[PDB]
RNA sequence: GAAAUUGUUGAAAGGGAAGGGCAUUUGAUCAGACA
RNA sequence: CCCUGAAAAUGGAUGGCGCUCAAGCGUGUUACCUAUACUCUACCGUCAGGGUUGAUAUGAUGCCCUGACGAGUAGGCAGGCGUGGAGGUCAGUGACGAAGCCUAGACCGUAAGGUCGGGUCGAACGGCCUCUAGUGCAGAUCUUGGUGGUAGUAGCAAAUA
RNA sequence: UUGGCGGAAAGGCCUUGGGUGCUUGCUGGCGAAUUGCAAUGUCAUUUUGCGUGGGGAUAAAUCAUUUGUAUACGACUUAGA
């Protein structure tokens, strides 16, 4: 003793953390998003797939499905900020909704519990869908940025 | 805003049309000026030929070669002054100069194909009326450009093998008009002009 | 359809630079179309991605990305500024550029 | 022993040192490079054609203010000479090795030169008379010769990699759509 | 196996070469505050090298830390090893280069009976 | 058995020098971290 | 404001291209770009003020809290880094490989420099407290020794062969 | 596949007569999920190499030798079953 040795040998204590002041509050969304809206999913497996906003979850998430009969769009979580909320509006008068939460999507192929909930929810949507015109079609078709397209304009 | 871009020099202003195309460039905008022999410039014909006159004497003493080459050929010219504004002597340069072609008269792979203008660089909106101006056409001649009349023949041509493209694109589009009012009062066409259209 | 694109087309012009000293950290955006500082205001915050192609495949792809975003109006034109995780590479002055539409607000 | 950086199987190989050779280094460089990569039996026929202004040793590195020829033309070069003394050595070793290859029991139609190197060997001091009683040097550059003659072989084959795949959960469940759909 | 420190920021990762080093074969890359009256590096002009100065030190917290976050320590023999015993999260070991192979595996072994990480366990491995 | 300085080999670059700085990209190469 | 007046020697210079209801001249309005400057925060250092002996964990020349400052030739001071040998110490490393040398392998320090992976090698040598010096090199048309590009070049041609 | 146009870099443009798909012109019915809340989520077009398989063709040049309309040497110019 290549090397000597210090006098000071640090502490091996690990600290506690300071009492802190950050309370989690409830997300205030942008105002366009009302249950009954078509969205446009800007990313993911379904980038561009026009979809229907059903419920606001607690994890801030959006519970949406297209009508699975339409368009391939199951009941699914989706993030506010990867989504364009448009004008159009179904009514979403008749949908259960209240069974859906954060525990329902717990990655704890397919489930038939989840398959049945798709049919029930869709039959109430499809009904308020067949109200308007060509809407069934607008939900099927994928949205896109054509030639001379200007989002900025393009009032969604 | 496209992959290519076919400008027609005519009614231009070397000078200005000049830039824009160098700017562009440095921003990935393959461009292809044509026609040119019909460029244009501020100033009474005379000059410029005076102007020209110099960038001519400027040589290299000791070997007239290896020195500043004085092209004649409208093309080349435009070029140059284009150029001057694109830092060549680097790579980004060059990678610039490629993007740009140039011919006097619209040859083929363009006579097709559409072309455009560059307003902000049109005589006819820069100048004030009364001021004399040029025509790279003459200029080039005059400082020796064997070929102006061989262009000016292949012009007489294609101003036709065009027109007769025309009086044919136009007797078409017109029937489409006398066969486009039969079907439109149709149902489809009133909802339409409510959304617009 | 034939179109898929649910990005805005647009180009890598520059470094911020003074007449003779440049700053690789900031980059400049030619959003194809956008002509004013307003038109740019829309694309602050929206993400970017110089995509390109290496020869030797990683990671399972031939294709790579650098994740912008757009951060402010640059002067009159709705050129805009545009930190990226990594600084764009210069060879890129004139390369195509995917402004996206997320961190959305519509 | 201990040659230069070889790069071949010594079991199918034969080697040979001259060494402290008094033949010029800048010249021998040039003959050795000219023969390098050869089929041994051709090489010797090539060097015999040289002597003999039939065909030349093309000077590449140590070639300045050499004069030119039509012999070229063959090697994409203007500047080339016939350095007998260099060759004589180089074919005095090529002789050495094809006998050194025959006590290992190598096929003489394959051998080929694989690695041949020449070096500045140490000088040979001498002196000269310059104007005004000035003595200069007047040094003979000598050479360390050495060629590794070898049985040629074929291709390799390839073999590597094992291109291990480390990719994502997002990436799996794209590939999945793929063979589920089509294949 | 760390003590939850900050981030280890280094400042100037690159070596500080000496002006000229490249150009000369005589002038080492070892650093040399230039004293030249003409010098471009002294008068720091743009557009040359930076010279080393304070400035660049590295946070007192993370000084002398591998990246792991341990400070290394020279261990010639096994007595030596037995001062680190307590401070496994803060310190580490590095066996000296001028150890026999038989006395390495011993230290190696003695390491792990007590949790301690060494930064050259490769050493001189008969492999 | 050092360097200058040479010779194979291997990798790379090169339109009137080379080299150096900040910055990324690609190519080669490597540390630790994860439990 | 234009013009004449207005003539110098390589080719050529509002920096260049080029520019003509300007990209000229005069003036006015905004927006905009950008220095190591200014504002804010982090980190380094120095300097100034402060707080902390209660034993009892590790340094009281220690551990903290607050602030303001940081360009430098000549020049002064300070804290370090390294080298030869000397007293002390670690019952230190070592033929199971010390010293040296090569290493676009790693780690540490702002740095001087340290440590280590691999190869080479064959007999001695490091940390630490301290003493001591013939102690640190790029330059002196420095010394001594070596070796280049020049360059397979100049050239080896007087005295009949 | 019929017939035409075009040479300024044509290397493209138009047109007949068929063979056959898809047709969102209007109406339907199945499938799409777990790519787990985004990660370009890879579908372009560069040039080259190695073999299977459908048609085609079956040469020069350089050295050495030689000439002197040529020539410092290379180059040039001729000659040669």
């Amino acid at each position: 003793s290549a090397q000597k040795a210090p006098k000071w040998y640090p502490s091996e204590d690990v600290a506690a953390l300071k009492k802190t002041r950050k309370a989690a509050r409830p997300q205030k969304l942008r105002a366009s998003l009302v249950p009954g809206t078509v969205l446009i999913l800007l990313a993911g497996r379904f980038r561009g797939k026009r979809v229907v906003y059903l419920k606001h979850l607690e994890d801030n998430t959006l519970l949406i499905s297209g009508p699975f009969k339409v368009n391939g769009v199951p009941l699914r979580r989706v993030n506010a900020r990867y989504v364009i909320a448009t004008s159009t509006k179904v009514s979403v008068e008749g949908v259960n909704v209240e069974k859906f939460n954060v525990e329902y999507f717990a990655k704890e192929e397919i489930k038939a519990e989840r398959v049945e909930d798709q049919k029930v929810v869709d039959k109430a949507l499809i009904a308020e869908i067949k109200k308007t015109p060509l809407l069934k079609q607008y939900l099927s078709a994928s949205f896109s940025l054509k030639n001379g397209d200007k989002p900025h304009m393009l009032k969604f | 805003v496209e992959p290519v871009v076919v400008i027609d020099g005519k009614g231009h202003l070397v000078g200005r049309l000049a830039s824009v195309v160098a700017k562009q460039l440095l921003n990935g905008q393959k461009i292809v000026v044509v026609r040119a022999e019909e460029l244009n410039i501020s100033g009474e014909f005379f000059r410029n030929k005076l102007k020209y006159h110099d960038f001519l004497r400027k040589a290299t003493a000791f070997n007239k070669t290896r020195g500043p080459f004085h092209f004649r050929a409208p093309s080349r010219i435009f070029y140059k002054a284009l150029r001057g504004m694109v830092s060549h002597k680097t790579a980004r340069g060059k990678a610039a100069l490629e993007r740009l072609k140039v011919f006097e008269g619209i040859p083929p792979p363009y006579d097709k194909k559409k072309r455009v203008v560059v307003p902000q660089a049109l005589r006819v909106l820069r100048l004030k009326p009364g001021r004399k101006y040029t025509t790279l056409g003459k200029l080039s001649t005059s400082v020796g450009w064997k070929y102006e009349d061989v262009v000016a023949k292949l012009e007489a041509k294609r101003k036709v093998s065009s027109a007769e493209y025309y009086a044919k694109k136009r007797a078409f589009t017109k029937k489409v008009a006398s066969a486009n009012a039969t079907a439109a009062e149709s149902d489809v066409a009133k909802q339409l002009a409510a959304l617009g259209y | 359809a034939e179109s898929h694109r649910l990005y805005v087309k647009g180009k890598h012009l520059s470094y911020q630079r003074s007449k003779r000293v440049n700053n690789p950290n900031v980059s400049l955006i030619k959003i194809e179309g956008v002509a004013t500082p307003q038109d740019a205001q829309f694309y602050l915050g929206k993400r970017i991605a110089y995509v390109y192609r290496a020869s030797k495949e990683v990671r399972g792809s031939k294709i790579r990305v650098m994740w912008g975003k757009v951060t402010r109006t640059h002067g009159n034109s709705g050129v805009v500024r545009a930190t990226f995780r990594n600084n764009l590479p210069a060879k890129t002055f004139g390369a195509s550029v995917r402004i996206f539409l997320y961190p959305s607000n519509i | 022993a201990r040659y230069g950086a070889t790069s071949t199987n010594p079991a199918k190989s034969a080697s040979a040192r001259g060494s402290y050779l008094r033949v010029s280094f800048k010249n021998t460089r040039e003959t050795a490079q000219a023969i390098n990569g050869w089929e041994l039996t051709k090489a010797q026929k090539y060097l015999e054609q040289v002597l003999d202004h039939q065909r030349a040793i093309p000077f590449r590195r140590f070639n300045s203010s050499i004069g030119r020829t039509a012999q070229g033309k063959e090697f994409g070069v203007t500047k080339a000479r016939w350095p007998a003394k260099s060759v004589k050595f180089v074919q005095g070793l090529l002789q050495n090795a094809a006998a050194n290859a025959e006590a290992k029991g190598l096929d003489a139609t394959k051998l080929y030169v694989s690695h041949i190197q020449v070096n500045q060997a140490p000088k040979q001091r001498r002196r000269t008379y310059r104007a005004h009683g000035r003595i200069n040097k007047y040094e003979s550059s000598p050479s360390h010769i050495e060629l590794v003659v070898t049985e040629k072989e074929e291709a390799v084959a390839k073999a590597a990699e094992k291109k291990v795949v480390r990719l994502t959960s997002r990436q799996r469940g794209r590939i999945a759509a793929q063979k589920r759909i089509a294949a | 196996a760390s003590l939850p420190h900050p981030k280890i920021v280094k400042k100037h990762t690159k070596k500080f070469k000496r002006h000229h080093s490249d150009r000369y074969h005589r002038v080492a890359e070892n650093w040399r505050k230039q004293k030249g009256i003409d010098s471009v590096v002294r008068r720091r002009f743009r557009g040359n090298i930076s010279q080393p100065k304070i400035g660049y030190g590295s946070n007192k917290k993370t000084k002398f830390l591998s990246p792991s976050g341990h400070k290394t320590f020279l261990v010639a023999n096994v007595k030596d090893l037995e001062t680190l015993t307590m401070h496994t999260k803060t310190y580490a070991a590095e066996i000296a280069h001028n150890i026999s192979a038989k006395n390495r595996v011993v230290i190696l072994a003695r390491a792990k009976a007590l949790g301690i990480k060494v930064t050259n366990p490769k050493g001189r491995l008969a492999l």
